[PDB]
């Protein structure tokens, strides 16, 4: 449940992205629509289309719900609680797409930081979406 | 699996440019240390005891080889990927007994591994390309659980 | 998919029993009660407040016996669920783009709809039967993601 | 994350259960390893033939897993604490084993309780297991 050495290298990971964040955040979102077009359904409002300013926004806000979740590590249900009830009650996002979108958040940095993307820290920052995703489906009326 | 021209285009492309000696083993021993619970496949292989063993492990890395071996040859069949992996999926399945779903872990992990190698170079088109042809043979082997 | 003598005589003894006009609104309408976030595709059906107001719903009873129709004649088409399925994977992938993995919790929701109905007749073995039928189907229906 | 009508739904239906517990813990089990003929693996050195002593005593010691678990409904991580350790570390159990295991529990309560298995009741216990699972879950190494 997020070792002492999982909140080490996730941290490192964030040090390393800086504010590239929200940018890297947008990409994660344009790789998920791309690779998994059915996630596409949950913004049929949005244009997704490569450098869509909305998708720039959106991912600007993933980002910031990321850092927030990791600022507040130890107590992620309380600190994701709005977006818990957010996903799930209103927008009936399925499980399945947490997972689509946290192997496009890992793919991301892969290919942003050669350095950091060690197996170690691949596999601390798994568990890291891992956690994240639960807490965000926790709430399913 | 059925990919388009340009699909065709960005997956030959990328991949001609692999190192089959080093990205099967780096995505077998990835595997390992990401899903734990796949070394139960392989206790035969030794040490395992920590990333940095089992990503210098041999055996991993000879293994790997032959997985990655596995890809070409999809990526060869790709109009036919059932034909393909026919003999990998009776071993797999019936033989093996792989747990259901770590076939697509693995192509995902593959995934991983191809980005982390090419950076900028694996465009989220280019990603989309690859996971067609990961659900493509991750399918195929799964055929004896059809 | 490939069913054995025994498996066949299983699934299709328990079938001809089965009230063609109750089942799949009940599977249907436990879908949707247990796994809230299907209702995202039936924002037509209307009162979908309750599982009482769900499991009531005329619109779900309708819906499920088609969603019926298709197992049965799934069951008739056993060694061929590709061909027999083809149009309604068009509609459930490129139209509706139904987020993967619903169809097999739907089996799941079908086979847990069966046990309910036929207790102690719904053995061990009689359940193996219809996991494969429903993985069948489910993977059948998955064509467009393959 | 079980709310308190899905606690009540829960309790109800351990109580209808009453005593059957371990048997039908044994039925789930044989269930499971007939319909998902890869989980056995997980049970070389079992007979799993049915009327299995072996199977019989296992399916007992899940049902009280499980019973410990409701009757420490709140605090389920560190009451399941020794399991997840055993599952996760030792036997190195994949995650896709629990959901076919508790289908098959929920299956197996389909078939013998046509009265409590209702569709809200189904649904609290589908939640029930999907937390215990969870549980068992966080230990990997
Ligand atoms: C780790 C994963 C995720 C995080 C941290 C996350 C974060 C966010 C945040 C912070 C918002 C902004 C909400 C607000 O404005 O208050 C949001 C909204 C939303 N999210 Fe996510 N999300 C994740 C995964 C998903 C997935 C997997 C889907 C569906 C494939 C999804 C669909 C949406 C939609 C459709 C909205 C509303 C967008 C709009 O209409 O403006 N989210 N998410
Ligand atoms: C989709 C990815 C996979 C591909 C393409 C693949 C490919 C291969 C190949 C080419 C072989 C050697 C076959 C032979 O020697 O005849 C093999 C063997 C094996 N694979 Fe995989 N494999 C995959 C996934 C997995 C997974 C997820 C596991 C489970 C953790 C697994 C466990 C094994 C084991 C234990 C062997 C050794 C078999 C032996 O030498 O007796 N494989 N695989
Ligand atoms: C494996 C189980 C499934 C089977 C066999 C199945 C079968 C059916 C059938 C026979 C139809 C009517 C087709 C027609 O009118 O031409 C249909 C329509 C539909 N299905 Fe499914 N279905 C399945 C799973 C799902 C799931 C999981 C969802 C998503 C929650 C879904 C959403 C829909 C919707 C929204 C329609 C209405 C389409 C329309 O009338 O325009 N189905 N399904
Ligand atoms: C809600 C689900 C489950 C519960 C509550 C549970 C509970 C238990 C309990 C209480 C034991 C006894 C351990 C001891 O003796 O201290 C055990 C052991 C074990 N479990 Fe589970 N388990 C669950 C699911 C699974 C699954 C899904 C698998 C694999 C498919 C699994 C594989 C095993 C194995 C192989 C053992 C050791 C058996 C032996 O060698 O004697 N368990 N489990």
């Amino acid at each position: 449940v997020l070792s002492p050495a999982d909140k080490t290298n996730v941290k490192a990971a964030w040090g390393k992205v800086g504010a590239h964040a929200g940018e890297y955040g947008a990409e994660a979102l344009e790789r998920m629509f791309l690779s998994f077009p059915t996630t596409k359904t949950y913004f049929p409002h949005f244009d997704l289309s490569h450098g869509s300013a909305q998708v720039k926004g959106h991912g600007k806000k993933v980002a910031d719900a990321l850092t927030n979740a990791v600022a507040h590590v130890d107590d992620m249900p309380n600190a994701l609680s709005a977006l818990s009830d957010l996903h799930a009650h209103k927008l009936r996002v399925a499980p399945v797409n947490f997972k689509l979108l946290s192997h496009c958040l890992l793919v991301t940095l892969a290919a942003h930081l050669p350095a950091e993307f060690t197996p170690a820290v691949h596999a601390s920052l798994d568990k890291f979406l891992a956690s994240v995703s639960t807490v965000l489906t926790s709430k399913y009326r | 699996v059925h990919l388009t021209p340009e699909e065709k285009s960005a997956v030959t492309a990328l991949w001609g440019k692999v190192n089959v000696d080093e990205v099967g083993g780096e995505a077998l021993g990835r595997l390992l240390v990401v899903y734990p619970w796949t070394q139960r496949f392989f206790e035969s292989f030794g040490d395992l005891s920590t990333p940095d063993a089992v990503m210098g492990n041999p055996k991993v890395k000879a293994h790997g080889k032959k997985v990655l071996g596995a890809f070409s040859d999809g990526l060869a069949h790709l109009d036919n990927l059932k034909g393909t992996f026919a003999t990998l999926s009776e071993l797999h399945c019936d033989k093996l007994h792989v747990d259901p779903e770590n076939f697509r872990l693995l192509g995902n992990v593959l995934v991983c591994v191809l980005a982390h190698h090419f950076g900028k170079e694996f465009t989220p088109p280019v990603q989309a390309a690859y996971q067609k042809v990961v659900a493509g043979v991750a399918n195929a082997l799964a055929h004896k659980y059809h």
